[PDB]
RNA sequence: GACCCUGUUGAGCUUGACUCUAGUUUGACAUUGUGAAAAGACAUAGGAGGUGUAGAAUAGGUGGGAGCUUCGGCGCCAGUGAAAUACCACUACUCCUAUUGUUUUUUUACUUAUUCAAUUGAAGACAUUGUCAGGUGGGGAGUUCCUUUAGUCCCUCGAAAUUUGAGGCUAGAGGAGAAAAGUUACCACAGGGAUAACUGGCUUGUGGCGGCCAAGCGUUCAUAGCGACGUCGCUUUUUGGAUGUCGGCUCUUCCUAUCAUACCGAAGCAGAAUUCGGUAAGCGUUGGAUUGUUCACCCACUAAUAGGGAACGUGGACCGUCGUGAGACAGGUUA
């Protein structure tokens, strides 16, 4: 039943990518590393060496959290989701950061440590809420410590 | 090799390694049925004649 | 049969069961599925060009510039410029950053050429949470008159503002006020213009939630909503000027509802009120009865665009004349 | 163009020399009547290319990237004054040296950009003279052709789909004759056993070809997802419809039958027929088969123009 | 909308004096015989026209959000500080201009403070610390900054070194989306 | 060093009272008329309609009603539809026409209003003016209820082919005064506090999360519960580039975690060539392309051209001066 259900959620992720693929204007903007190495040209520096999450590629920070600098590749957009309902994990995206108790700072870079709530999609779950209605977001705590091993893990708070 | 590079100590660099090693050795462990096809051909091709069509 | 359309189109698409079979009613079964495809697909990217700082050709010849693959998309605007790739980014580019241009969608053109807006005229936008219909309306007055942007909400208000004073509009001043509540705040404007809060089937692309968590309870209330936002904007403008002005009345929807439905209850309740041509170049007609029930033959003027059609999202334009 | 695979393309193009353009044997008693030239990848098949046919007994001159100063006048003088037929050029000393006008165009290997195709075939059939321009497509090479197909805008026919395929309009892909290419491929191999010198350049062209392969500039997804269509598609494997309506009912009366051997699926295979014969049933179950409405005015296409 | 007072009118104008030419184009009467005239909202000045400051009386105080043009924030200490909102009129009439590269313009986009190796052309009489205001190849008005050095001691620096510093960059319009 | 704190400065965040009112603003009504030309609205009297879909169909609608019946056309029926056609019975909208009128505007003028020069001329029904009904009000004068949640599904206003939305009412919980205040795991500056510093039975080959199973032990017992090996779901699947200072060479010595050479065990290992493993350090152990430099890959040679250890072998540092939205100094002496 959890390889049925599995497989449910990534047959219809195939039909939809594979039939409906249409050519769209879709680069990634360049990272925050050089743009602060043109900064420097124009240890002082302080650079996060934990797991963020951000969200939208390329944008400005506000001036407060502009000295921090979040690399490239300690990002991660994908957690691995358990369900304790239905006894399922698969894959979802992180939509938001919502509280990491250790530090408020990092709850505002999003970095994810244990015990940090995220938001994420439950669209390809479709569990069906009150008032017969699909869920979009709900509250799932990482459970896992992604700094010393590269998978995010979580589950749902359902 | 990424995630290596920006590690903060012993501990961190010792788990990370033991991650990829780790995942790649699972990798591996289910890739074991195909293996298995693959070795058999391989006997069965080397056990097989020679045959040239245009002779 | 239909009953097996209906199960199978709501298990391959996932729609709710209720919204498909509004959807497929207002359609043949064939172009029913042709809108399918469109509605879920991806929309292609538009450009409107500031006129204020640049104009069409100078802009084009400089994105190229930076590598930009442009095209200008029909022959219906003279302001509006295709993307098909991009080594940059498009908000990198430094003439994004002066507001030589700004991203915008094709269905938030039409309701601006909609209107008609003249030099030295008050104007107004109920509900202008991205921005850009504003911006363009201002393109328009050449930096003259007077704007009155409104959005009910704060979070969307700082978007607004940063998109505003970007692009040099100088002349538009934002309120955080229900739009209900306007008319009896000021009224007497000229060319008023109404993007009303919508159920959104028409653009599904951006926002696919529509998919199924829009239900009856749902139809009820929004469609009543759209009615006390436009009964208000007849109520704010002005029966006569000197140059006359006009209300335009935008959704987002392709629901009979939502459209068609709350056009019919604003000419009955306000007879002061006509509809004519719209100016749009081109479009479909309204229609004139949907389910058993009957609206004045002036839906006929009004223009309705389509996904399968244009590339465009699902959209209703109505321009409306005031009386007394 | 023909659909060749890749330890058949020398004796592909033999038949194209032999039955196809009908080039003349030996010396030729302002170019040649025939004058075909030949296109190639890397100056190691240059050297396979040149050095075959001397054997095979056809006049060629060769020119490739680091050729010497005074080798490659006296070899582009040869082709120029028609004292030779066949010239093989990889592209770079295409485009160095003049040519002049030219007849026939063979392709040994496929362009990767569309736009080289361009620049080959734009050195013959100018001036209102006809020309040819024949290429050896292969299974790998198949995405570079339909990526061909959308920058010149033709049609594509797939063997015999269409009695009559215009051939300047559209584009005709197939296979060749089989009965003469399993002749000509037995003399390649024959000649291959045979001489130490020609084997050593096989063994150069092979490793050569194999970097070739690893460097070239991948084709586009678009083009890759419908080359696997086209493979699959019946017209892949059928003769070409150059061979004439009369070469079509002989091979038609017989790969009706054939095909029904090559879409054969095993029931059982011969480890089936212990732990590995569990494997074998392992797979099977794992990995059985698995059960205009737009205004031409104005529509917004993904498409430029 | 509290227009400002007269301590608050001689801050607003000296910074931008320090970099403006003629203070006479803004506040000059018009066509239409109507001027332009400074309010001030939540700590923070606007730039009007008076007929359409006139009719923004009628929104509430607290509920109004913005209006016309940003001269800028009022701080707490009193002084008064430029943003980018600023730029239009400020690159208007401006007095001193730098040009920069395209290699150097993306840079200011970014946030960088003027360096040597991207400057286009400058303009001369400029002291060890005057405004300036500055543009691409096409006058593309890219944001505002003070010099760091003089006309003679700013070359005579690396080309590594800092020409000129940043203080605001209409990369700032990023932000809040 | 991290890290904690104090003061100044930025980024904020939450406030900064009530009632009339200056100012300012929206709508309505008057002076403000007299003609012409048009246009529009309604007042009545006529004429004609109608193709979202499907249904054969240019279906307003509605009451019934199953041949009313001239031909048995049309019917009945059947479909198809939210609604179905025969039959009689009713009345809606639109577009025209008319006069069987009330009007309202726009334009064009004039002055019969109104405003200036004058103290008779021009503008000209524009302004302008005043009164009601509003919006705002950090300003002037005095003065010391809202927020969160639920219900009455009761009343009022809306909307809907019968159910909703917005107000009203009720009840669980909160409360020296435009000069300036409280707060931040925040920024820049100045200062204060705290560890003399790291490892020395460290390190290596087999991932994390949740579920199922589970010998034992335990608060009293395998159920307060801790819990390996496996297996299941995610990563992960049905068509085959990465690297900052360093080197580069020779030489000595050691370890084995062995590339070669010696020996064995196993493999459809026929032969040839190998592959995996084990004992083994006696004896040997490269280059080239590319590179900032290396590795990866590729190419060539060779028996092979393994990897490591040798306290990682032997040949600035502030201070002062000027700046403060940022920055510097032919500034200093000293480490």
């Amino acid at each position: 039943t959890a390889k049925a259900l599995s497989s449910q959620i990534k047959n219809k992720r195939a039909e939809k990518a594979a039939r409906f693929s249409v050519p769209i204007p879709k680069v990634r903007g360049i990272s925050e590393e050089e743009m602060f190495k043109v900064v420097k040209t124009g240890g002082w520096k302080r650079i996060v060496t934990k797991p963020t999450f951000v969200g939208p590629d390329f944008t400005r920070r506000p001036v407060k959290y502009e000295r921090f600098i979040r690399p490239m590749g300690l990002r991660y957009k994908k957690a691995n989701v358990t369900h304790p309902t239905l006894n399922v994990t698969v894959q979802l995206p992180i939509l938001s950061v919502k509280k990491n108790p250790s530090n408020p700072l990092y709850t505002q870079l999003g970095v994810l440590t244990k015990g940090t709530i995220i938001e994420v999609n439950v669209s390809d779950l479709g569990i069906v809420t009150a008032s017969g209605k699909i869920a979009w977001g709900r509250y799932a705590q990482i459970t896992n410590n992604p700094e010393n091993d590269g998978c995010v893990n979580a589950v749902l708070l359902v | 090799v990424r995630l290596l590079k920006y590690a903060q100590s012993l501990y961190q660099c010792k788990q990370l390694k033991r991650a990829a090693l780790g995942r790649m050795a699972t990798l591996i462990k289910r890739l074991k049925d195909p293996l298995i096809y693959l070795d058999q051909v391989r006997q069965h091709l080397a056990r097989l004649p020679d045959i040239n069509p245009t002779t | 049969y239909t009953n097996q359309l209906l199960k199978d189109i709501c298990a391959y698409y996932g729609y709710n069961e209720y919204l498909a079979e509004k959807l497929l009613n207002l359609f043949p079964p064939r172009e029913a599925f042709a809108f399918f495809e469109a509605n879920e697909t991806p929309r292609p990217v538009v450009i409107r060009t500031n006129t204020l700082r640049t104009h069409r050709r100078d802009l084009a010849q400089a994105l190229i510039n930076r590598g930009v693959t442009l095209e200008p998309v029909g022959k219906w605007s003279k302001v509006g410029l295709q993307v098909f790739d991009s080594k940059v980014p498009l908000g990198a580019t430094p003439e994004y950053l002066a507001g030589h241009y700004i991203l915008q969608a094709a269905s938030s053109f039409l309701p601006v050429m909609a209107l008609c807006p003249q030099e030295n005229e008050r104007c107004l936008d109920m509900a202008a949470a991205p921005g850009g219909k504003t911006t363009h309306m201002a393109a328009l007055m050449k930096n003259t008159g007077v704007i009155f942007a409104n959005d009910p909400s704060k979070s969307r208000a700082k978007g607004l503002i940063g998109n505003i004073h970007r692009l040099g509009v100088r002349n538009t001043i934002v309120c955080n006020y229900d739009a209900r509540e306007f008319p009896r705040v000021i009224g007497g404007f000229d060319r008023v213009l109404l993007d009303a809060p919508c159920s959104g089937t028409g653009v599904i692309c951006k926002d696919p939630s529509v998919k199924t968590n829009r239900d009856a309870k749902d139809f009820m209330q929004l469609p009543h909503t759209q009615k006390q936002l436009l009964l208000a904007a007849i109520d704010s403008c002005n029966h006569a000027s000197k140059t006359g002005g006009y209300i335009v009345y935008s959704t987002c929807s392709v629901c009979v509802e939502e459209n068609e439905e709350v056009v019919n209850y604003a000419l009955s309740r306000r007879p002061n009120v006509k509809l004519v041509e719209t100016g749009l170049p081109f479009g479909k007609e309204g229609f004139t009865s949907y389910m058993g029930k009957t609206f004045h033959p002036s839906l006929k003027l009004t223009r309705r665009f389509y996904p399968h059609l244009y590339n465009v999202d699902g959209f209703f334009v109505a321009k409306f004349k005031k009386i007394g | 163009f023909f659909s060749v695979k890749s330890g058949e393309k020398e004796g592909a193009l033999l038949h194209i020399l032999y039955d196809i353009i009908k080039m003349p044997l030996g010396d030729p008693p302002k170019p040649t009547e025939h004058s075909t030239i030949i296109f190639t990848a890397t100056k190691h098949h240059v050297e396979y290319i040149s050095n075959l046919l001397r054997l095979a007994g056809f006049s060629v001159s060769y020119v490739y990237g680091s050729l010497d100063q005074t080798a490659r006048k006296i070899q582009v003088d040869n082709f120029r004054r028609g004292r030779t037929n066949i010239l093989v050029v990889t592209d770079v000393a295409a485009r160095g040296i003049d040519i002049p006008v030219l007849a026939n165009v063979i392709n040994y290997d496929f362009p990767p950009q569309p736009k080289i195709f361009v620049h080959r075939v734009g050195r013959t059939a100018r001036a209102g003279q006809r020309g040819w321009a024949y290429a050896l497509v292969r299974e790998s090479d198949l995405p570079y052709l339909l990526d061909l197909q959308l920058f010149l805008g033709r049609r594509l026919v797939l063997g015999r789909e269409e009695k009559d395929p215009s051939f300047a309009r559209d584009i005709v892909v197939g296979s060749l004759k089989r009965v003469e290419l399993e002749n000509n491929v037995e003399w390649v191999n024959k000649v291959l056993h045979e001489n130490e010198d020609i084997g050593a350049l096989k063994r150069v062209t092979a490793k050569a070809e194999k970097l070739y392969m690893k460097t070239r500039n991948p084709a586009s997804s678009q083009s890759a997802k419908r080359a696997r269509e086209v493979i699959v598609s019946k017209g892949w494997g059928q003769l070409h419809a150059i061979f004439g309506e009369e070469a079509a009912n002989e091979e038609q009366v017989r790969d009706n039958l054939l095909s029904k051997i090559t879409g054969y699926k095993p029931q059982e295979t011969i480890f089936e027929i212990n732990k590995a014969a569990e494997a074998v049933r392992s797979f099977r179950q794992r990995i059985g088969p698995r059960k205009s409405f737009a205004d031409p005015e104005v529509y917004m296409s993904y498409t430029p123009r | 909308m509290r227009p400002l007072t007269d301590q608050e009118m001689k801050i607003v104008l000296d910074k931008l004096a320090n970099y403006m030419t003629d203070l006479k184009s803004l506040i000059a009467p018009l066509e239409d015989g109507d001027r332009y005239v400074f309010r001030m909202q939540k700590d923070r000045v606007y730039y009007v026209k008076l007929s359409i400051a006139n009719i923004a009386t009628c929104v509430a105080r607290d509920k109004l959000l913005s209006l016309g043009t940003c001269l800028g924030k009022m701080t707490k200490s009193g002084k008064f500080r430029l943003h980018i909102t600023a730029l239009p009129i400020l690159a208007q009439n401006a007095r001193y201009k730098i040009w920069v590269k395209d290699n150097g313009a993306q840079p200011f986009l970014y946030g960088s403070n003027i360096v040597k190796a991207h400057v286009g052309r400058w303009t001369e009489d400029c002291p060890e610390h005057s405004g300036c205001v500055v543009y691409n190849m096409a006058d593309i008005p890219l944001g505002f900054g003070v010099t760091a050095r003089s006309t003679a001691e700013a070359r005579r620096l690396d080309p590594t070194g800092i020409v000129c510093f940043r203080q605001a960059d209409c990369g700032e319009y990023l932000r809040d989306e």
